[PDB]
């Protein structure tokens, strides 16, 4: 695993530094690495593929060393090295696709393919080169039990969920109370409603609350908070809880009163913010607790006072909502986000070669089903496959 | 530079490795660069063999 990154690092540098006309002292230490790759790899033989429609290929290495005697590199020296690099870079593609496609349930952090088990001998350890990427540095710190961290831009921490809750209801569905929400990606939009507009509430104030637990602990997040849910603002018809009938929701929107956002960790309040919108921070949390309340306005112009009567026909329903959005955070387990394409490389290999459903991952690599039940057996497999997908992205985009 | 080996035969062996046209570049370049460490205090020395 450490020597699979070390093969790809000095094939990336060999296509970049060994160019025509360059001075020899620019590449004097790469050629000592590239010649010492070849000496270790000669005489061995490998075999990749076999699962699904992934074809079986056999690999055999018998190459010669590079020359170490020029002052400026010429077109003979480049063209005799390109037909050696192009055989290794085809070998690393078929080892990385052989490993992203396999999985185990007992110990997923171990290598699973036949070729990567063979590269983990002490014979092949002399190919080891620097480990400077983000995923190979966190592969080594976490293997010694030291603290790691991945930096994300808009991480997919929330599974998709769109539902509601009725705290007061009747079969006519004309005097209701409760909340509605959408949790999707890295964004929460909750909105509380009350049809009577707190005409009989004590002190004309109705209290709402919405609690979102996370799956993993986030660290040093940057969060944007805005006092409107724009998705629950228009008239719509909504089905009932069991799909029997439908009910109508015609909102008018007040401002949210007495907003309190809390950031919990094992039930302890780490941060809190009271009527403070814009950008906020959250240093360590795993549970977000939103709290906001509706207050009936005590003074109303004649255009407003017609909307909220005392009797039963309520044609304009009051609505109070919020909107939360995580911009960037630092987690310790691997996730998906909006910047890098490591999830897209894993699913595209499995979909292309028609791979059967195994014992660990959900069918079709569904991210909503995978972050919902994000077991420690799935975490060790998901890190092992995102790390191999990161090695393949250096050579083959 | 001023480098040493541990006795008289390991200097006769490593000289013949330096001469013949079969040894690789990382080994021939190395035996002109391997170093002893004297460390006069604590009385601990290190010599290649
Ligand atoms: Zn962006």
């Amino acid at each position: 695993m450490d020597v699979l990154y070390s093969l790809s690092k000095t094939l990336k540098d060999a296509r970049d530094k060994i160019v025509e006309g360059t001075l020899y002292s620019n590449v004097s230490d790469l050629i000592q690495q590239f010649n010492q790759m070849i000496i270790t790899m000669n005489g061995n033989e490998f075999q990749t593929g076999g699962i699904g429609n992934l074809p079986i290929r056999n690999w055999n290495f018998n190459f010669g060393l590079l020359g170490t005697t020029l002052l400026n590199l010429d077109a003979n020296y480049v063209e005799t090295a390109r037909n050696t690099i192009d055989y290794f870079v085809d070998f690393v593609d078929n080892v990385c696709m052989d490993e992203m496609v396999r999985e185990s349930q007992r110990n997923g952090i171990a290598p699973q393919s036949d070729s990567l088990r063979k590269l983990s001998a002490i014979k092949f350890k002399r190919i080891n080169f620097d480990n400077s990427s983000e995923y190979i540095e966190n592969w080594n710190l976490q293997n010694r039990r030291q603290r790691t961290g991945f930096t994300f831009h808009k991480p997919n921490i929330f599974p998709y969920s769109a539902s509601f809750t009725l705290n007061r209801s009747q079969p006519a569905h004309d005097n209701l109370m409760g909340t509605m929400w959408l949790n999707a990606g890295s964004e929460i939009q909750v909105a509380g409603f009350d049809y009577s507009c707190a005409i009989n509430a004590p002190a004309n104030i109705q209290q709402f609350e919405h609690i979102v637990p996370l799956r993993r602990v986030l660290t040093t997040a940057t969060i944007t908070l805005l006092p409107d849910a724009e998705r629950f603002s228009f008239p719509r018809v909504i089905n009932s809880a069991d799909g029997a009938t439908t009910w109508f929701f015609n909102p008018v929107i007040l401002r949210p009163n007495n907003v309190e956002v809390e950031f919990l960790l094992n039930g302890q309040i780490i941060n809190t913010y009271q009527a403070r919108f814009g950008t906020i921070v959250a240093r360590n949390f795993d549970t977000i607790r939103l709290s906001f309340q509706l207050m009936r306005p005590p003074n109303m112009t004649p255009a407003v006072a017609v909307l909220f009567p005392n009797a039963q026909p309520f044609e304009h329903h009051a609505t109070v909502g919020l909107t939360l959005r995580i911009e960037s955070a630092v987690c310790e387990s691997v996730l998906a986000d909006a910047s890098e394409t490591l999830l897209a490389n894993v699913t595209s290999v499995r979909q292309e070669y028609a791979i059967p459903v195994g014992p660990v991952f959900p069918p079709g690599m569904n991210w909503t089903d995978l972050i919902t039940n994000y077991s420690p057996s799935r975490e060790d497999n998901l890190q092992r496959v995102f790390t191999v997908a990161s090695i393949r992205s250096m050579l083959i985009k | 530079d001023a480098g040493k080996v541990v006795d008289s035969e390991t200097a006769a062996i490593c000289d013949a490795i330096f001469q013949d046209e079969e040894t690789e570049g990382a080994v021939r370049r190395f035996i002109a660069e391997m170093r002893q460490r004297v460390q006069a205090d604590r009385n601990v020395v290190n010599y290649p063999s």
